[PDB]
């Protein structure tokens, strides 16, 4: 009656491996953002597996807005990793 | 800035519960949202400038979520490999659903700077809450959040033409 | 603001630029004041990638085109960075803040100087452009000719 | 056009974790590709890449290693999926069928 | 006997929007590399039933619609070589997704070729990247390394704390 | 959905009370997974012994094989759960049933030195002279294991 060592886990990346991420002294990292952003707005009806992917999707299409600078008009792109065996919804609240 | 979490009408629970992992339980677990910003040991890496405002905003989003979330700021990569496996062991994630655990600070390729200066690998971060040292946790969904970075380089990217 | 919203779908085909399907959404009362996280608007979207014709046609539905985003930026200021003369001058001849400023100073001067952006940077002269405004790094569109090894756009403000 | 991050767009599936094998078969094969054939020619239907990978997860996190006489008896083993897809991604078999 | 059930006309109207197009003919091209046969310096055993992976791989991708190719005991040298082939192959352009599996022996990071060397599958990934492949951009493109990753096994642990 | 994988996702869960009430609605009592596993199977690998009693009287095949060939009895004897391995044979199980590759409840009991299981499994006409792949039989596993309580048990009435 056991299960593996590791497993039911999900860890999302802020970015790819060999780059970096994007932090701005006002708005604060493109992943937070986007992460706060998604999962505020659709924990209600999206799993944390697809939410991810939302945020992905904004991440891609961003662009880095520093000008004078090399990081402007600069890329990045997010990722997870997943060992999770079904949907996991956040169920936010549920009313009493 | 202001978070607003949408609730779900509960039609949406009848019609989702029957196929994902449990998760209805008051907290909804425990969310650890480490992030080091003052680094001090060999002052090579710069300063987490913003990185208080992903703090808060992590915070303040665990936290409407329902995650019952504790806090730790500048520590050493001992420091939180240390206060890591704590977090892990807190005998509460025994009647909790699941577990969330922010990581924010500077890094590399599988680990993650202390102010400290030094390292700490991600696989030993997951290790603690896997099957075998958290027993605790075992079958509840424990979601990761690593802020941090994978490397030096910056993405310049590529021209998408048709 | 509730399911698949009416100036959403908007900010989608104006970014995605397609004509036909933004002068639609206009025609079915489409807020033309949408934003996304990022806080641009459909002029936005459409001013930076470069598609004039839905800039037209938006401008056309009493689009505000002295709008910013969270960063501070205007849809000159798009413009102008990514190099869209014409936008440019359409989005001039509807009254743009050719002096405006960004969050953090930043002109279109600046960002189409930057970019050694020859035609773009006459006709932003032309609307009254502060040549002598400092960005962040206390420097003008001049010091910005020399450092970027581009003569054709040296002395060519006094 | 505009610009594009360097990578994006993909989805891999392993078969075990990091430091962890794979467990074969003479006869069957190995549990990842065995798992991976079944849900996805019984869910490529109304279930999308990632989500199926899930179950394919699932499946292989159940299974338990049936060889006796030696110590991979009764052993276990972990799959799992790393993703930079930005939209769902349904396989969309047979349709349109004529 | 390996069928395929097929999708509803209700779920393609309901889903296309929101998911990758992925309704060309070919599906995309799928590559079914795998090593099996192991020579040079002598270590890496003999993958047993890596036919039957190789075989139920192949069937499968191509009853989802995948005009797949297929590879054979290969060097480490010899993949990445027709790997990069497979990646540039113009049909791409055409199709809207891309599948590639390898099956082989491996370690963190890389699998084995029959020749004993090793690939790192970053450097896999990388061919089918934005910049190295232009013909597969905004295209889903999925991966499979049914390789191994390790050399130790899982004994496991039991339920309840 | 189907009574089939709601029966057997029940039966190795546990859930004692769910499997009759399926039973009661006409669910395939013979089901199997990706595996070949049936509830009988899942039941008798996992020891619930209460819904391999409930499963046997709804005509659940008693002498059924998995992919890999093993019976129910295999798993029951394999996992040590004498009850289940008793009751199973009450009910006609092949005591000296051989999996794909040979293998018999006899071996799979020893291999894991369980008691009871052997003694039960010979009074029931246990070759313990059959040789799986490795040409050893219930016996030579008593050794090599460094189990000596065990071989005490086979070499009686050969």
């Amino acid at each position: 009656m056991r299960l593996p060592t590791r497993s039911d886990m999900i860890c999302g990346y802020a970015c790819l491996k060999g780059t970096a991420a994007m932090r701005n002294t006002k708005r604060g990292s493109w992943y937070i953002e986007a992460l706060a952003q998604v999962f505020s707005e659709r924990a209600c009806d999206m799993h944390v597996a697809d939410m991810l992917v939302k945020v992905n999707a904004l991440i891609k299409d961003r662009e880095g807005y520093a000008p004078g600078t090399e990081f402007h008009r600069c890329k990045e792109m997010s990722e997870y990793c997943s060992t999770l065996c079904r949907h996991l919804y956040l169920f936010p609240g549920h009313p009493p | 800035l202001c978070l607003q979490v949408k609730p779900c009408t509960p039609e949406f629970y009848q019609t989702h519960f029957q196929l994902a992992y449990r998760l209805q339980s008051r907290p909804r677990g425990l969310a650890l949202v480490l992030s080091n910003v003052h680094f001090t040991g060999e002052k090579e890496l710069e300063f987490r400038s913003g990185g208080d405002v992903d703090h808060s905003t992590l915070v303040t989003l665990f936290k409407l979520l329902g995650y019952d979330v504790h806090v730790l700021c500048d520590q050493t990569a001992q420091e939180m490999q240390e206060k890591l496996q704590n977090f892990a062991q807190l005998p509460a994630h025994r009647v909790t659903d699941s577990c969330i655990v922010a990581l924010l600070s500077h890094g590399v390729e599988g680990a993650i700077y202390g102010v400290d200066g030094k390292l700490l690998q991600l696989q030993e971060v997951f290790q603690l809450f896997d099957n075998a040292n958290c027993p605790s946790l075992q079958n509840k969904p424990k979601m990761f959040f690593i802020q941090a970075c994978r490397g030096d380089e910056t993405d310049r990217g590529v021209d998408q033409q048709d | 603001h509730h399911g698949s919203d009416l100036g959403k779908k908007l900010l989608e085909a104006a970014r995605a630029g397609q004509d036909d399907e933004v002068r639609i959404l206009m025609a079915n009362g489409a807020d033309v004041n949408a934003t996304d996280w990022l806080g641009h608007t459909p002029l936005h979207l459409a001013a930076k990638t470069g598609h004039l014709e839905i800039v037209e046609v938006l401008l056309k539905y009493g689009a505000d085109v002295n709008a910013w985003d969270n960063y501070g930026a205007t849809p000159l200021h798009l413009a102008a960075d990514n190099g869209h003369l014409e936008i440019v001058e359409v989005l001039l001849k509807h009254g743009a803040d050719v002096n405006a400023k960004d969050y953090e100073g930043f002109t279109p001067l600046h960002l189409a100087a930057y970019d050694g952006h020859l035609e773009i940077v006459e006709v932003l002269l032309k609307y009254g452009a502060d040549v002598n405004a400092q960005d962040k790094f206390g420097k003008t569109a001049f010091d910005i000719s020399i450092d970027n090894g581009n003569e054709d756009l040296a002395e060519i403000l006094q």
